[PDB]
């Protein structure tokens, strides 16, 4: 979530933010910073695990199309969840 | 080696081509000024056109005098029939820029400029 | 005040003949007599033999050896040292 | 220093040369040339406005993207004038009437705002100040703007002690109110030229041996006010303004001058040409001392 | 700045490898030269850049205005430092041994250790590799 | 009809390049070295010349790359070095030159893998 | 098959016999006829023999080449004749055409053909003012495409793309002044062509 820095600027979903000393926040004085306040990596971990069966499963992202390319993910480190490159889904062998 | 030439057989003539070249700039420069509203003074107008002619001194072929030749009398068609403007005439001063300094130091202080 | 002496020579080439008999000859004597002196044998390929003699405050001079022989480099070389 | 400031380019408009310069009196006719000068050797520059945006539009195509920020601003309203000289190294002040209005008078024009300015710019942080003002700045003038000015440069000086006074003389090019106000229709006169001016103030901007110290930019010639009028006849309503008009301009000595900055004085012979054509339907003028 | 920058009186930078075309020279004379690839940064200069200037600022202005002038010079002093990728015979061991033999000078007995004994050690050599915080992982994964 | 003009060739003046980019520069003539990811060898066949490269600085406004010098993208093209230093000549470039590092031919066997005696016996088959 | 392209060979016999024709009528001005796989007919020449060769292919009955869909140059700067010229002709009489092809570089201009087809009077003054080759017996021959005081010929392999200056308004002079250039983002080199060989028909011997 956008936390903002002494200076009073929001940091983003990559830290960014002009240093205290620098010239370039001009270009803010009366007008904005816009920045998104949805944070994929905290929306994606509000996600839960998803349970199989098989040691061996096939994402996409949900259409066959409109999603991603097939990939398959193993699940026989129990250690850990097994988690997609492309979604950020992360799965478990039960 | 041997070669094939263009529009002269020696230096000799081409020069002449050159100094008739010179002739007709000299004469029509002033025109200019007057046609077009140049700011700038018959004298630097004449300086300039000795300074642009001096620029290619060491020059040695016929061929890359001939060349030249054709290209000045491109240039003053485009001048003497009034289809440059103040613009591209004024373009030869570089009234709106600083040259680079030559000066190593000058040079050193500010950027890379070898 | 001589500061640095340094050879510039070849091989295989006639032009150096000379330096190279000196160097066999009169190099390690030249060293155990003047051990403190920076002498810098500098040896290429297809160059016209120099010696290129260094003194206090930032000059130096030099003397071509092609086509010389042993004697007449060191006679140039005592005359440098000299 | 920071890297934001660091000058990377070879000097043109997509540039860096880490001035970044708040401008108060770029609406008027030498900000319209200091501005560009400052602008096409890339310089971040705010410009607050009190016009409307229809009068500022001659200057957002004189410097690249984004590095000219325009703002709003009143005199009278203060904290609108921290917006600007904050996320600053250089303040410039260019303010200036040749008449006086209802609201504002030659006292507050050139002693209380360019005061408080100055205040602001040192509250901020800033490291350079530049304040313009006439050549015959003096207590004795049958103008009192030129009194105003005199004790204004005192007032900046108290607050700002390094800060740069820079002195011309009636100054002419084109959308001045010298060579028009005359060709509208005992003194001796030595303009300069806003490039000049303008060319200096933008050198001053970096040069290391301007701070705390004074500078008289006048031409390189002198006439008399007659010979002067003539040459404009030739080549085609305000007490103060007449007053100034009626005084001859100094010969300040030993006072560091324009050829100090570096840049070098244009002759007024060579540019009236260009300046006067408009008000149209010759020899030179004797240049002379006293 | 590692070691040597904070005992300092006045600091000149400078431009690393990547940075400036500049010759180096390995075990077996084979002279070789880098070629610029990022300039450097901010106010950092080419180091025979600085010194030249610094000369023409004391008055010992020096004669040299460009690279290929410098590697003239370096032409002068050492023919074999622009002859690039080359390697040069060399046939005076005899001379240099006759020399050497009148040294005396006795050993101790204390071995002769090397200093870079395990792969913790083959980091951390110079100051890039204590500045790269990557060396520092593989320290740190080592031990 | 044929004239002798033994002299050697330019044509800076008619190139139209200035004197800052003609003479302030160092042009470099080369093979393009394969790049060890791939085993491909259709690119160190043809000789290229490029330039030196110059300031590459950042915009304060998005922080995209700006240059100065319209000869950074530059590159030729030849078949041959010879062709490549006239046309360096011709145009007037001081001009570095590489030469092209063939690899070695190499003696493979096999069967020196299974080696009764030798140490270039294989421990993974 | 459905996805290539068809095959006739008529067209190939009908050239071949044409560039034999051709090339026997002059062998003087000839060298270099070749029909490729699409059939179509190439004939290279000596920068002598322009007129001649297209004034026989214009008016000789059995060619009447007299349309010139084109004139271009090509710009091959590792071989000491670096400038390509080629002519594209079209004859109706046969629904045929050709391209016929010389070579020139700098300094070693060409003969014009405005005598032969017209419609050369601006290709010639574009391959001018685009490539820098000269032509002999041309009324007029000047900038055509660039501006009044450009200087350069920006069509060749070494100009560079964005070019050398660049053009704003200035208030201090009131006009549209040039300069050096500088971008805010530098143009962007793809390298793109990839290390494994595509066609084995083309491969050339070490
Ligand atoms: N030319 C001369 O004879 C000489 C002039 N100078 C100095 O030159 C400077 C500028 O000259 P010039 O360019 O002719 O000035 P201009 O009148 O051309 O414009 C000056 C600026 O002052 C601003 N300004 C003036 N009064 C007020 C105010 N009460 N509140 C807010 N802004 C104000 C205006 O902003 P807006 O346009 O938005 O109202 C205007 O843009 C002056 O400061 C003067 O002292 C010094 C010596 C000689
Ligand atoms: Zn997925």
């Amino acid at each position: 979530g956008v936390q903002v820095s002494p200076s009073g600027e929001k940091i983003t979903h990559t830290g960014q933010v002009y240093d205290e000393k620098d010239y370039r926040r001009v270009r803010f004085v009366d007008r904005q910073k816009e920045v998104n306040e949805n944070f994929a990596i905290d929306l994606i971990a509000q996600q839960p695990v998803n349970e199989v069966e098989h040691r061996i499963i096939a994402c996409d992202g949900g259409g066959g199309a409109l999603g991603h390319p097939k990939v398959y993910i193993n699940l026989d480190k129990e250690t850990k969840t097994g988690t997609c490159g492309y979604c950020g889904l992360q799965f478990k062998q039960h | 080696t041997s070669v094939k030439p263009i529009f002269s057989r020696d230096l000799n003539e081409a020069k002449r081509r050159v100094r008739e070249l010179y002739r007709a700039w000299y004469r029509e420069v002033p025109n200019t000024v007057h046609l077009m509203q140049l700011d700038i003074t018959v004298k630097q107008g004449r300086d300039k056109v000795r300074e642009m002619f001096m620029k290619n001194a060491h020059v040695t072929d016929p061929r890359v005098v001939d060349l030249l030749v054709i290209k000045g009398k491109m240039e003053l068609q485009e001048t003497i029939k009034v289809w440059k403007q103040r613009t591209h005439v004024m373009r030869f001063f570089h009234e709106t820029e600083t040259p680079r300094p030559k000066d190593f130091l000058s040079k050193f202080y500010m950027g890379h400029d070898p | 005040g001589l500061r640095e002496i340094r050879v510039h020579l070849c091989q295989r080439s006639p032009g150096s003949q000379g330096v190279r008999d000196f160097i066999v000859q009169r190099y390690v004597e030249l060293k155990k007599a003047h051990p403190n002196l920076p002498i810098l044998i500098r040896e290429c390929s297809e160059v016209q033999p120099k010696l290129w003699a260094r003194y206090a405050f930032g000059q130096e001079k030099t003397v071509s050896l092609n086509n010389l022989s042993a004697d007449e480099v060191t006679r140039a070389m005592q005359n440098v040292l000299s | 220093l920071h890297h934001a400031v660091i000058p990377h380019g070879k000097g043109g408009r997509s540039s860096v040369s880490g001035v970044v310069a708040t401008v108060f009196g770029a609406t008027g006719f030498l900000g319209r040339y200091v501005v560009n000068h400052l602008g096409r050797m890339g310089s971040q520059v705010i410009i607050p406005y009190r016009c409307d945006v229809y009068d500022i539009m001659h200057l957002r195509l004189m410097g690249d993207l984004g590095q000219l920020t325009f703002l709003e601003w009143d005199a009278r309203d203060k904290d609108s004038i921290r917006k600007a000289v904050q996320h600053s190294n250089v303040v410039i002040n260019l303010i200036g009437r040749e008449w006086e209005t209802r609201n504002f008078d030659f006292e507050d024009v050139f002693v209380n705002i360019p005061r408080a300015i100055a205040q602001a710019s040192k509250e901020a942080g800033v490291e350079r100040f530049i304040h313009v003002s006439h050549l015959n700045a003096s207590m004795k003038s049958s103008s009192k703007s030129l009194r105003s000015k005199a004790v204004g440069e005192k007032e900046v000086r108290s607050v700002f002690p390094e800060a740069i006074i820079i002195r011309p003389s009636d100054i002419f090019g084109r959308e001045d109110r010298f060579l028009n106000h005359f060709a509208n229709y005992k003194t001796v006169k030595q303009p300069v030229y806003v490039a000049d001016v303008s060319k200096g103030i933008v050198n001053a901007t970096k040069d290391p041996d301007a701070v705390g110290k004074t500078f008289a930019f006048t031409g390189p010639n002198r006439y008399l006010l007659f010979h002067l009028v003539k040459y404009i006849f030739g080549m085609t309503t305000t007490k103060d303004k007449v007053e100034r008009i009626h005084i001859s301009d100094v010969m300040p000595t030993d006072l560091p001058g324009l050829e100090d900055l570096g840049v070098q004085p244009t002759p007024l012979e060579l540019k009236s040409i260009e300046v006067l054509r408009r008000h149209r339907t010759t020899k030179p003028a004797k240049t002379v001392n006293y | 700045g590692d070691v040597g920058a904070p005992m300092a009186d006045v600091i000149l930078p400078g431009a690393a490898y990547t940075e400036k075309s500049a010759t180096y020279v390995n075990t077996e004379g084979r002279a070789q030269q880098t070629k610029v690839a990022v300039t450097p940064p901010g106010l950092a200069r080419e180091d025979w850049k600085i010194i030249r200037a610094l000369s023409e600022i004391a008055g010992i202005t020096l004669p040299y205005d460009t690279l290929d002038q410098v590697r003239n010079r370096l032409e002068e002093v050492s023919p074999n430092l622009v002859r690039y990728d080359d390697i040069e015979e060399t046939n005076y061991f005899q001379q240099a041994s006759e020399l050497a033999k009148l040294v005396n000078q006795e050993v101790l007995a204390d071995p002769l250790v090397p200093p870079q004994l395990t792969i913790k050690d083959f980091y951390m050599t110079d100051s890039i590799s204590r500045a790269s915080q990557t060396m520092a992982k593989c320290v740190k994964a080592v031990t | 009809q044929l004239i002798t003009v033994d002299e050697k060739l330019d044509i800076t003046t008619l190139t139209g390049v200035p004197e800052e980019h003609i003479k302030t520069r160092k042009v470099r003539i080369f093979v393009p070295a394969r790049n060890n990811m791939q085993s491909g060898v259709n690119n160190t066949k043809k000789w290229k010349m490029e330039f030196d490269t110059r300031e590459r600085w950042e915009n304060p406004l998005m922080g995209w790359a700006s240059t100065a010098d319209p000869l950074s993208n530059m590159v030729l093209t030849f078949s041959a070095k010879e062709d490549a230093i006239a046309f360096a000549e011709k145009n007037g470039w001081s001009y570095d030159v590489e030469e092209k590092k063939v690899p070695k031919p190499k003696s493979k066997s096999y069967g020196a893998n299974f080696s009764w005696n030798k140490r270039t016996r294989v421990s993974t088959k | 098959r459905p996805t290539v392209r068809p095959r006739s060979d008529v067209t190939h016999k009908q050239l071949s016999a044409f560039g034999e024709y051709v090339a026997e009528i002059l062998p003087k001005y000839v060298q270099q006829v070749q029909v490729s796989c699409l059939d179509e007919l190439e004939i290279c020449i000596h920068p002598d023999g322009v007129i001649p060769t297209l004034t026989f292919l214009r008016d000789h009955t059995n060619a009447q080449f007299k349309s010139l869909a084109d004139l271009t140059a090509v710009d091959v700067p590792t071989r000491q004749n670096r400038f390509e010229i080629v002519y594209n002709l079209l004859s109706l009489r046969f629904n045929s055409r050709i391209r016929v092809k010389t070579y020139a570089d700098e300094l070693t201009p060409i003969d014009s053909i405005v005598s032969v087809h017209i419609a050369a009077n601006w290709y010639e003054r574009e391959v001018w003012d685009m490539f820098g080759v000269f032509f002999f017996n041309h009324p007029d021959l000047r900038r055509i495409l660039t501006d009044y005081g450009f200087e350069g010929h920006p069509f060749r392999k070494d100009f560079p793309l964005t070019g050398y200056v660049e053009l704003r308004y200035d208030d201090e002079v009131k006009r549209v002044v040039a300069e050096p250039v500088e971008l805010a983002q530098e143009f962007r080199k793809f390298d793109l062509n990839s290390p494994w060989e595509a066609f084995p028909a083309y491969r050339q011997p070490p």
